[PDB]
């Protein structure tokens, strides 16, 4: 599994990969692992893919609840605190082989400027959060080569559309180097999913673009 | 006595709630429409319960303010426990029957509220909404049109009878409501609608320049 | 003074009984009919119990709703922990019995609740239906043909023994019922059948359109 | 006032046991014999305790079906902690003793119930069956000859005084409990023999043709 | 232990063998281990024997005092389904080494044919149960010689008296090829006990008949 | 054990074989594992034995209770949270040894288009779940091969005849690869037990027709 | 009586905030500013509950100090457990509203306490700072301008109804405030701001020296 | 009645805390000054709470040594948890003022005392003593000067206003304070200071022959 | 990882670096690690970041509880032992690996020389604390090499300037020797975090002084 997450002028990206496998054998084609949280925050979990599934539902709900609750939806300061604590206390369960490894997207409609109102929150096992400030995140087992790619493909983000190539070109590279990531399946029509959160708010990218810009992709490398 | 202590309970709930802001819960077209004279911006007794559920309540603001949120807990263990496809307002009525009964015989003071739930269908889906009354014995009702809560609600029902018009639009609804509730302006009065066309939560709040183009 | 009190206790159950819509049930040659005036599509009288086990109440809906709950909770677990076969409407019955009784004496407020619980015979068995009456104060009786509950009950109970036969079809019996009741339409009409035809689960409503058919 | 109150709770619990079916237990040459007038074929007010110990009541149903329950649970409990022969009809009636008493004094209504506990000797034993008669307050009494319960006592009981016959058959026995509580066909009448002949249960219903034929 | 039950036209036999065994040393000789646990059902227990006598006792008081309460018996299935939760319940002590296998022959009067009213039901240490549809089975250690002489001697089973023979002659083979099994012991005049259920109830055989039953299997066998 | 399911158009065939092993003995040969849960669903659950009852009856018993309790019957989603709740609560026995893993067919009344209604939702060991789009899928200990036999026999699935046959051929195949697996018994008369979902309902498959459809299949191959 | 238990507690709880001191919060230009007349030094009516909340209460001291603790304590768990700014003074003054009715309805002796939660915008941002007044019995209030506590309000909130100007200096609506209060030196005098301007905590105590200059 | 229960509540404690010795604690130059006519050389209704702090108490012996027993407990725990300069008499006064306001308004009889909590400044500091008044139903009180208690202090607190001396000597201090508790001997006195001079534990009793040299 | 903390004539500053690792992969580049607790107090904790920042904010909210519960601020020797109870709280959970080292900075309001007012204490595993009368104190991986440099450096510290300059060039010995200690990155422009705590309070230095400093020391190494 590998979810990539990256800014761009304007807003937030957020990628995943479709393979799931238990052991060496590939259990599923067509998994999706970013999840739109709530209208500006989209969420990603990497590994248990139960776990990964449970912790997306549980942390809508949690939102939401709070949202009903109190009248008003919680600041990004408590989402990000409402996640690290349910990593912490999953960690228990995790040494056990559920683990389950987020990663946030959102868009701070509170953030004094909107251009860079974009936010990317990493999470560790054992329950803290950073925000990072490179412009792009990873996790999952292809996070390695995935973020090295990102590195030398950021300059090109200056859109939408530049940070949607990047990120696939992102997940590209990570399944390319990682057996465990599933790369773009020509064969099934089974392309990476994908969430962009500006402004507007977080909306589901439609498959044709995904598929037009992961064919291009394979053109420029072949 | 247990039925003079029965009938002083109720004595004084009803006192309590005869002394209290109306809330006029219509069916329209597009949803469900709740009105409420309400002078406060932040204390509201109008909200949401669940995607398609929503609450109106007239009386005492803490004791449906509690009811509410217990509510709202059980819609979203509900929701989760299962799917939120079946989260029903009939569930949600049954559940404020239950409470509202147990307070009302076991309490120290009964609650002076009276309860409106609403549904309306799902998106891509024809049903008419459902509009449910409890009371504040437990007395649970299905009132197919309307639902008057609060104050001198016979005037206001009589008004409401007369002037309905089924299948109405949000802003022809929004006339007859403001008409028989005044039986105001645009301040102290809050406004909300479950939506029936939103993809997935219904409820959305009408209030500022877009209530006073409305209304 | 005891004596006083289960008796102010007593006429508070027996008066809020006789102000609740009529619910009667009779066994016919296919099995049990329950036919109830319950003007709401959603908040049912009669209920399914056990797969041979149907329930009908009258009163108030909260606290008939709550045994409901209860009784279908003890019939599931007892047919998990030794058999579906061994789930009988007689302990059922009882059940409802020692908790109506408890409720009675105990709670702050008794139930003004009436309870029958109906039985069937199992498929490809031959056995007359068996009708239970539970009262507020727990007190139980067996019937061999009809139960009628809520409201004035003496008119309907003579229309009753002035009209019924032994082995008579559904749509007959539900003739009866329905005259008995009078003394409605498709709408405020709440219809049901212990169908001792079905395989294993006998319940089966009848609205709409196939109970205006059937009536 | 405490002496009013008892007394009051007192003569609620034997009004209540007045308006009650009347059961006689009386000793004959097989065993004991156990008659009562009980309409209902389901609702039994005759059991067994153990494997020689039978059960009979008298006043309201829920309540002594309640005790009976407690009783076949701590006979049960009692005959696997230490033996089968440990459980003897004494430490019954002495159990139900206690707990009557205790729900006369600490209920919120004492149980309007009288029960007899009858023993018979055990397979190639002789000895004299043991009748036990336990109120509602707790008094425990043994009676050597036979218990009447429920109703009026006082005809009944001179009728079996002047007519009871020491080692009788089952048929002049039978005749003299009917004829005694006359003062009743296979209908509306419920018999029962704790049968002393027995290996190891004794209790045994006497139901049908069978007592058509011995009536 | 052998405990052996077979169906045969009109009813169940349940036979079992008398030996226990504390390791290698004989130490019971007139064990009993077939019990008529109600008047349509018999229970023999394999295993421990202080389990298999506990077990016995708790379920015929567990049937007796449903009976009483309810006023009816308990069905067939429901008489498995308690059996079988007292198994579910005995893992942690067949762990500790207080282990027991039951086998229940039963005669379901409910039944619609009286001739196919006999019921064997076998019970696995996880607490399922089978009910038997091949006729006949055993528990034991010498189960499995006992059902390799039944299924070769089942199909002479035409009567109570020839599934007696029958039973008798498969304890027989179970104690030839295991020694915790015991046969007949013609010195002590110790036979396997047994129990027949048919539609007038289950009865205890007669020590005489299967005294000469096994002699007549011993004179076979010279 | 071997259960297979595969989506036809207007419905659902969910099929299992019938042998039990405890280890390399063959205990049982006549194993009910596809159980009707309700009028629109089936279940059938692999892993031990007696687990696997357990979970069927209390699955059921826990829809059936939801029905009676609301009035009305549980959404599909609804029905596969609660079997994935049932599956991550028996981690612990799982990791001890009472491992089931539960395959669920169904139909969605509720569905846009009927002839698409079929629903297949395999669990994996964890508690996650997953709608399968392949239109097959296998659960046991030879699902491997029955997946691989119905990858190449999919095509010929139109309805359900040809639904059903390739199910039992994939049964065939895994019991052909697998010793764990009961092939068709062609000497007891045993064969694999198949349910059939449509708009109608879910209906047992009569014994007949499975048999003609085996007897098929052998002479094919042989 | 019910009734006249409710409305005996109501007089008690009244006539205790009657003799009590009197609080005067109200808005400015820099905030919200709290004046209470206080002889002491140590026991203090004016208090902080959270960066941007303040506390202000009026009678019996005990009372509203362990109200005061529970406010800090609720306020404290909920910045910690979300985030700093998802702490407002609606959902202090919604705990209180709850506290204070469950104290009224179920306690042996109600609170003879008036509070007052006053919130600020955060720095660097523009709103109105929300005045939220609670009673003995839970009803909560918002009030735009000012809220007056203890003692005779009608003169004080009449004189500060007559005087009062929004957007005022500090220097204005202290002499304003004390003005009202007449109808005050160093001493006997509790002043402070919750001071919008202040980067994360708003309150800040104005004594001694600042205060002699300021008054 | 609430209302009358409160009175008469408030009635026992007075009469209680009236026919009792009187106390008084009054600051001087050095420190705080408690000055108790009590008989008794065993039993002292003076004591020492913390570093700095010291307790007096009037009224029934075994209420008030529970009440000081349970304030040394809270200060050992608090001068554990924190440190022993964390330690005020504020906080001691506080938790008494909660401990008898719930025994006044929930205990079956409210402990008829009042008690007086001193606390003098740290060594090396100059901070005016401060003495806090509880009272029996919770009540506190800042006394700048003198704080008297127990009997019928109103001539007591004549006596001390009018013959006061800020900052006088001890000897003076004691023999004004004797004089005013007359309005007797060297013994039946109970005499302590809290000595500001001491490094760390001020308080220090004053008992036999330089009692009788102090005064 | 490194924090340094020393005291000058008129207060204590304090300084962290800004690494974080996972293993030997670096994945924090602008960590900050000194909080300035309350006005007068700065705490830093090494170890573990996510049980860093969480003992951060514990600490910070159980101070300002404090001080809002009662109306005065904790005297000095209070707040040592909160820290302290914290850390000794925490120890079953740090031989798990959730360790934090904390070091405390703070300016005694009490003490009646301002010139000596300021505090260093440092905490060990076990929950003890020392108040540190040699005027300096570093934890961390780094924080024995950072210990001996201001050793040697001591003797430069006069004022608030010459101490900065002092803890920065101990920050930049410890990454000098110590590869989990990060060092000034002049391509990225991040430096050290500094708090300086004197009579008017705890103010963060400004980005641009420690920028000085580190050119001005790398200068001076070069």
């Amino acid at each position: 599994t590998t979810i990539v997450a990256l800014k761009y002028p304007g807003g937030v990206v957020m990628a995943g990969d479709r393979r799931s496998t238990q052991g060496n054998m590939i259990s599923g084609r067509d998994v999706r692992k970013v999840y739109i949280t709530d209208d500006y925050t989209a969420t990603g979990i990497a590994g248990t893919a139960a776990v990964a599934v449970e912790f997306a539902r549980l942390y809508a709900v949690e939102l939401e609840h709070y949202e009903k609750l109190e009248g008003v939806p919680l600041t990004f300061a408590g989402k990000i605190n409402r996640l690290a604590i349910m990593v912490r206390g999953n960690l228990a369960a995790a040494m056990q082989g559920l683990l389950a490894l987020p990663l946030l997207a959102g868009y701070d409609i509170h953030a004094s400027d909107p251009q860079s109102a974009g936010r990317i929150v990493s999470f560790d096992a054992a329950g803290g959060w950073n925000i990072e400030e490179e412009g792009y995140q990873a996790v999952g087992s292809g996070s390695l080569f995935a973020k090295s790619s990102m590195k030398k493909l950021y300059s090109q983000v200056t859109d939408g559309d530049s940070g949607l190539r990047v990120a696939v070109e992102a997940l590209y590279d990570a399944a390319d180097d990682d057996s465990a990531t599933g790369g773009p399946d020509l064969v099934r029509g089974i392309f990476p999913t994908a969430v962009i959160i500006d402004a507007d708010g977080a909306v589901d990218v439609p498959e044709s673009r995904i598929a037009e810009l992961a064919r291009a992709i394979i053109e420029s490398r072949s | 006595s247990p039925e003079q202590a029965m009938r002083e309970r109720s004595e004084l709930a009803r006192k309590g709630i005869a002394r209290a802001k109306s809330v006029v819960a219509l069916a329209y077209a597009g949803g469900v429409l709740f009105v409420a004279e309400n002078p406060s911006r932040s204390l509201q007794k109008i909200s949401e319960l669940y995607d398609r559920v929503g609450f109106a309540a007239a009386g005492k603001f803490n004791e449906f303010d509690n009811l509410r949120r217990g509510g709202i807990q059980f819609a979203d263990t509900r929701g989760y426990a299962y799917d939120r496809r079946d989260v029903t307002g009939r569930q949600l009525a049954n559940v404020y029957a239950q409470t509202l009964g147990t307070i009302f015989t076991e309490q120290a003071k009964p609650y002076e509220v009276e309860l409106c739930v609403a549904e309306v269908a799902h998106y891509g889906e024809t049903k008419r909404p459902e509009l449910y009354r409890i009371t504040y014995d437990g007395s649970i009702a299905d009132e197919p049109h309307f639902v008057v809560m609060g104050g001198t609600t016979e005037p206001i029902a009589n008004a409401l009878k007369e002037s309905y018009a089924e299948n109405a639009s949000l802003t022809d609804a929004l006339r007859i409501a403001v008409a028989a509730l005044r039986a105001l302006g645009v301040a102290s009065l809050e406004v909300a609608v479950l939506d029936a066309n939103r993809p997935r939560r219904a409820f959305r709040r009408i209030t500022g320049s877009a209530l006073q183009a409305l209304l």
